[PDB]
RNA sequence: AAGGAAUUAUAACAAAGAAGUAACACGUAAAGUGUGUAUCAAUCGAGUUUCUGACCUAUCAGCUUUUGAUGUUAGGGUAUUGGCCUAACAUGGCUAUGACGGGUAACGGGGAAUUAGAGUUCGAUUCCGGAGAGGGAGCCUGAGAAAUAGCUACCACAUCUAAGGAAGGCAGCAGGCGCGUAAAUUACCCAAUUCUAAAGAAGAGAGGUAGUGACAAGAAAUA
RNA sequence: UUCAAAGAAUCAUUCUUUUUAAAAUCCGGAUUUGUUACUUUGAGUAAAUUAGAGUGUUCAAAGCAAACAGUUAAAGCAUUGUGUUUGAAUACUAUAGCAUGGAAUAACAAAAUUGAACAAGCU
RNA sequence: AAAAACCGUAAAUCCUAUCUUUUAAAGGAAGGAGAAGUCGUAACAAGGUUUCCGUAGGUGAACCUGCGGAAGGAUCAU
């Protein structure tokens, strides 16, 4: 079922009368997968698919949750450098990402984002390029300074 | 208005150390019914004018398999993906499906070929001519009557069309 | 000694020469063979390679065999899904627990099995973060028992 | 009630003004116009603190008021409007034309120059438009619109731009060995051959630009102005002809004489 | 349990040179423990040494010159940049003139002063007198 | 082994503990707790204004045997009432039994001075005149 | 024709469609200027926004979500993005790497003091940014204000009044009372530095100059 | 988990050149090969302060000026006229972000109840 | 134009509630200081019952006693 929702999901910049569905490259060498050239499912505020471009920061995470609709979240973990004790010490920031159903993300998977405009209260990333990974512990805990 | 007064995704009080600075306006929805044409001025930032339609009728509606429009008085609303309070109360937003007053359409494809620039081929969906028939057919609005002060729209085809109908199933 | 106060370094410790010595008549596939009808007979890797140490002249499985006993166990496809040292810990475990319903008042007991218990967890979840065990995979006091056949 | 800025202070003024902490509280404040205040420098400045021909503001204001101070040809009463990188001056008393370049620090020198070199000057585009009637724009860094533009002209390249009429002479493509004077960051004043471009793929191009002593330096492409062809410079450059020395170097310069 | 081989070795080198042994039996080899006791060697503090392959981790003996005063790891391997490094020498070792401070650098192994040399600083392993 | 960790991503531990252990430093607690504003008469403040309540003696610690000459007084600023010893051979009777005297710490933050028993202060101006000026006498004499 | 990437520039077709393109003023220059004007670009900027970065407290451990908390959809609104707001639907989001509270005698930063090196404390205060004009809130004008020597209202202070009404907001400059351990003249001027204007020629407690000044800082008699 | 080896200069040491495997690319020759930390170079940053260059504010604190030639002209350079040389450097502007050379040290990724590399054939 | 109605911003006032912060109070019960005050002698020596621990009960007060510990014992010892 693509028509979920009480409004007909359309596509825009799809095109459908004239003319010789809709999906765009975003840039810096992220390929658009075969699941947003193929594959109905409309979306948008997909990077391939949608009207949002990706452009500022990109930075890999890995997914810590799948459970909002289209949309993930994922730690950053990394290293604050404290000059006083010339060492380091682990720290965190968990960026909520959008998804877009292209990608099949269960938790601890790899991922990789680009900025984007703001799309909801927190969401100003979305995810191009998903690797695999796997996890044992929780997402949580896993620590990949990245 | 259009600012923060909210939590802070943490669920945390953001203590609020800043008035309301007039570029975070939030001013108040024209609900933009039917009726004989009515539009107001409100003045947006660098004189930037926007035209609060308050009654409309006659919005240009387009027929986009043949990629034409024209004007038309527009006679009920039927269904809001918004809410159902918005078309009980026939008030017009950028993605009502409505009526149009459909002779228009239909006195064009007689002027231009047969009866009911020229990439003729497609010819018609039953539906939709079945709707002709009774001369008033079922069209999304698309701009933003609130904001551009016009009630354009276009007809709305095939799947799209058959899905509004599902909708509006009627029934019970 | 992971646990105990123990500080004991008893060990097999195996010859600089690791390409196998003269005297070793036996071909590798009769070798493989033979570790084959052992582990069908209900022998545990260890106690095979103690076998084939003892019974048949052999030293290690590794220099006649370029594989060592596990893979080759693996190999032809007679491998637990639970592997050897894990498996007798919740053997060991088991028995614990047996005994604690028995007879409630033994407390050594009690702080003993937490230990295995404890070491379990450890084993088990080393083998879940390679691939031996499978992720959903958690020992349980209840299952356990019949966990080991 | 809280809108733009119409004052400047003279310690937040840009240090390439060269200006005094004591001397005055505030500075000119370079009206808007074709150039970033950062990268440009206003009238008064040239006028008092440059050529000395002023010692006070009024005294510029005077000067100016007499129609008779031109930048890029056409006059300018506006005593802080901006003049900016490559701009020609002509004071037409003295019959003086200064063309405004960069020295080997930041600052701004008024060269001087003759009449039939002064009829031309370089402007670098930024951004080449189509408008209505599929006819392309070109915007210089001198904030001026080129309209008409030879299509084989590219985002980066400078153009030899005519005073006397708007239209173009010749133009000068942002190549691999192409004569090039810089202006930003720390190497402002140098002028090199290019070696090298970068050309990163969401980031800033940075460049590399080989001078005439072999020293190698780095810039973003951004804040590099195309000068000449790997033979001669198409602008008559300072003294130095921007040979940015070693501190070593020029400490021994300055003590022989 | 081992954590640092390396550090241990050092230790163990410089409880012989205390007592005045000669030969020292170094008891876990490891590529970056021969890199320095080789460094030390270029530099006068050691002899000969030999390393003995096992089948294992490999023992290295060695042989001291009576030379040593201290030789010494300093654990947190600190990243170290090139500029903060005169600061950390004069911390350690007894006198500009001489001692040695051993920083792994991508250009392998070696001295301060090769260090600044060179012009890379990196992760600074330990040191001698 | 040290004690503390010396991991080179140790960093929060390091941090944290010193954190903590700080406030067994006796100075340190004073400087940073709250408690020095609430309770101290000077309120965090050099000097304080106070009209005198009490001329009275306090005598001494054991070993050595005087009566020392101090002074009950108000705080203005606070309504903090504080014994402040006066000095001078004979300044006791140079104040009045009600006099807007001005008064400083005695040396040593809080803490008590010397044969004195819990008098933390040093009246140290009457009536605006100063006190050492008055003990000279040849400078001043004091205005009523 | 670009940009890493376009539903971009742009071109065509079908519909609407603002505003505009001089019913203006000088007499100039070597035919010029002022004023105005649609769109574009530049500029002076502004708003949002990414990442990273803060002090004390666990005698603050669970918080957030009917009251938008987290998200999806559709809209409304905005100059534009966005729970920014509405409706409908999910049940999310943050947290022992300290969420959420509490405290700060907290505006932030550039910096200051003091240090061999680390550091520790300070940073109201020359610059940048934020905020506020007694307290909240609300508007009008305008390119830009949620303005405060704009307005409306309430609260708290408070002035004149013929008692009907009326105006008022020094955290501008001086100056005064109060508070206080604790801080200067109701000075002269636009000359300099700048701003504003119908822009040399006017204004400017912006700013400067003196006055008070043992805050500090430097040089230096008393032979 | 690629260790090493050889030649030339200098006062046992220092700095330099050359080759010792495998794969892809280019007309037998010639040239690319995990990620991040770390490090090196940059780039880009307001000045005031700070360090710091120059400069006899009479010194100094300063400031960002100045110096030079002359009882009034020579000299230069300009085609009788025009003073001239100049200076107001440089470094600091995180712990993050940007690009960047990297051989060590660290991680991590790749990797057998089976994993991918080619040559042939069929779709 | 006044006036009115409805949403929506929403001051202010009042009522609770909760929290924070100073602050009163008969009495209670600590603490510290002082004064050659009363009663003992607890501890320091085998301190005249070795001391001390934890716990429980006791008692004007130091303290006493039980149970199990310790030597910081007066025993490094058959
Ligand atoms: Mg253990
Ligand atoms: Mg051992
Ligand atoms: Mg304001
Ligand atoms: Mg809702
Ligand atoms: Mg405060
Ligand atoms: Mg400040
Ligand atoms: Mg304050
Ligand atoms: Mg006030
Ligand atoms: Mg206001
Ligand atoms: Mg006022
Ligand atoms: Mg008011
Ligand atoms: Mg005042
Ligand atoms: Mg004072
Ligand atoms: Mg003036
Ligand atoms: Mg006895
Ligand atoms: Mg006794
Ligand atoms: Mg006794
Ligand atoms: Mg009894
Ligand atoms: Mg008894």
């Amino acid at each position: 079922d693509v028509q979920h929702e009480r409004a007909y999901q359309k596509q825009e910049g799809a095109s459908f009368f004239n003319s010789k569905r809709y999906w765009k490259k975003v840039g810096l060498g992220f390929a658009t997968p075969k699941e947003a050239k193929e594959g109905v499912y409309v979306d948008k505020k997909c990077p391939f698919t949608g009207n949002v471009s990706i452009r500022g920061r990109i930075l890999k995470g890995m997914v810590i949750s799948n459970k909002m609709k289209r949309t993930i979240i994922i730690r950053r973990n990394y290293l604050h450098y404290v000059k006083k004790y010339n060492r380091f010490e682990k720290r965190h920031k968990n960026i909520p990402c959008h998804c877009s159903p292209c990608f099949d993300v269960k938790e601890g998977d790899i991922v990789t984002v680009g900025q984007c405009r703001p799309l909801s209260k927190t969401v100003r990333f979305n995810v191009l390029h998903v690797e695999k990974h796997q996890i044992f512990g929780s997402a949580r805990k896993q620590f990949v300074l990245f | 208005r259009d600012g923060r007064h909210k939590l802070r995704l943490t669920g945390g009080k953001k203590k609020i150390h800043k008035k309301k600075r007039k570029y975070e306006l939030g001013r108040p929805p024209s609900n933009t019914k039917l009726g004989s044409r009515q539009v107001h001025v409100v003045r947006g930032r660098g004189r930037n004018y926007k035209y609060r339609a308050i009654k409309l009728d006659s919005g240009s509606f387009s027929w986009p398999t043949f990629g034409i429009s024209k004007n038309t008085r527009i006679i009920d609303v039927v269904y809001n993906a918004s809410n159902n309070e918005l078309v009980r109360t026939k008030t017009l937003v950028k993605n009502c499906i409505v009526v149009i007053d459909s002779h228009p359409f239909t006195t064009w494809y007689e002027n231009t070929f047969g009866t009911t620039k020229i990439g003729k081929s497609k010819n018609i969906d039953p539906l939709l001519l079945e709707q002709f028939k009774q001369g008033r057919v079922l069209a999304c609005i698309s701009s933003r009557p609130g904001q551009c002060g016009k009630a354009d729209g276009y007809i709305i085809e095939g799947d799209e069309l058959l899905f509004y109908k599902r909708k509006m199933d009627k029934r019970n | 000694r992971m646990y105990g106060k123990g500080k004991g370094i008893s060990s097999s410790t195996l010859p600089y020469k690791r390409k196998q010595p003269s005297w070793l008549k036996q071909k590798p596939s009769e070798i493989e063979d033979a570790i084959i009808k052992l582990a069908k007979k209900g022998q545990t890797p260890s106690q095979i390679g103690a076998t084939l140490r003892d019974n048949y002249g052999i030293p290690q499985v590794k220099s006649v065999t370029g594989n060592k006993i596990l893979r080759i166990l693996r190999a032809q496809g007679i491998a637990t899904t639970i592997p050897e040292d894990l498996y007798f810990l919740i053997k060991k475990a088991v028995s614990m627990r047996k005994h604690l319903e028995k007879n409630k008042k033994d407390k050594d007991c009690k702080f003993r099995l937490i230990l295995t218990e404890s070491k379990i967890h450890r084993i088990s979840r080393y083998y879940k973060r390679k691939k031996l065990l499978p992720s959903n995979w958690k020992y349980q006091s209840s299952t356990a028992s019949a966990l080991i056949a | 009630g809280k809108g733009i800025k119409k004052h400047l202070k003279r310690v937040n003024a840009p240090s390439h003004w060269m200006l005094n902490k004591m001397g005055g509280q505030y500075a000119p404040k370079t009206s808007s116009g074709p150039h970033k205040l950062l990268e440009s420098i206003p009238l008064v400045i040239l006028l008092r603190n440059r050529l000395k021909y002023a010692l006070t503001f009024d005294e510029v204001k005077m000067i100016l008021i007499q129609k008779i101070v031109k930048v890029d040809n056409k006059v300018r009463t506006d005593c802080t409007f901006p003049v900016g990188l490559m701009d020609v001056i002509h004071i037409t008393k003295s019959n003086e034309y200064f063309r405004l370049l960069y020295d080997i620090k930041g600052r701004f020198v008024p060269h001087r120059i003759t009449n039939e070199e002064s009829k031309y000057k370089l402007c670098k585009v930024k951004k080449i438009l189509l408008r209505k009637g599929r006819l392309s724009i070109a915007v210089t860094h001198d904030g001026r619109s080129i309209p008409y533009i030879h299509p084989d002209v590219k985002v980066n390249d400078t153009v030899r731009l005519d005073l006397e009429t708007g239209k173009v002479l010749e133009h000068l493509k942002f190549q691999v060995g192409s004569l090039v004077m810089v202006t930003a960051g720390h190497s402002v004043g140098r002028v090199g051959v290019i070696s090298s471009i970068d050309k990163n793929m969401g980031t800033y191009d940075i460049i590399h630009v080989k001078d005439s002593r072999n020293k190698v330096f780095a810039t973003r492409l951004s804040n590099v102005f195309v000068i000449g062809d790997n033979t001669k410079p198409y602008i008559s450059l300072p003294r130095e002809k921007g040979i940015k020395l070693d501190i070593i170097e020029e400490r021994r310069n300055r003590l022989k004489a | 349990v081992r954590m640092s081989v390396l550090a241990d070795c050092l230790k163990t080198i410089n409880n012989a040179e205390k007592r005045g042994r000669r030969q020292v039996l170094i008891r876990p080899s490891s590529k970056v423990v021969i890199k320095f006791l080789q460094y030390m060697q270029k530099k006068g503090y050691i002899g000969s040494f030999e390393i003995v392959d096992d089948h294992r981790s490999g023992k290295i003996v060695v042989n001291l010159l009576g030379r040593i005063n201290k030789c010494a790891v300093i654990s947190p391997r600190y990243d170290v940049k090139l500029d903060e490094i005169e600061k950390i020498i004069t911390s350690i070792l007894p006198s500009r003139l001489f001692g040695h401070l051993i920083l792994t650098t991508p250009y392998g192994i070696m001295d301060h002063e090769e260090a600044r040399r060179k012009h890379t600083g990196g992760k600074v392993l330990g040191f001698f007198f | 082994g040290s004690g503390k960790p010396s991991g080179l991503r140790a960093a929060r531990k390091l941090r944290i503990r010193r954190r903590t252990q700080r406030w067994a430093d006796k100075s340190y607690k004073k400087s940073h707790l709250g408690t020095r504003w609430k309770s101290n008469p000077f309120r965090g403040s050099s000097h304080a204004k106070g009209i005198v309540v009490e001329k009275v003696a306090i005598e001494a610690k054991q070993p050595n045997s005087a009566y020392r000459k101090c002074v009950r007084v108000q705080l203005i600023k606070n309504g903090k009432k504080i014994t402040a010893f006066v000095p001078g051979d004979g300044c006791l009777n140079f104040i009045d039994e009600n006099d807007e005297v001005l008064v400083s710490g005695f040396g040593r933050s809080g803490h008590s001075v010397g044969d004195l028993p819990g008098v933390k202060f040093k009246v140290v101006k009457v009536a605006r005149v100063s006190l050492l000026a008055l003990f000279k006498e040849k400078k001043e004499k004091p205005r009523s």
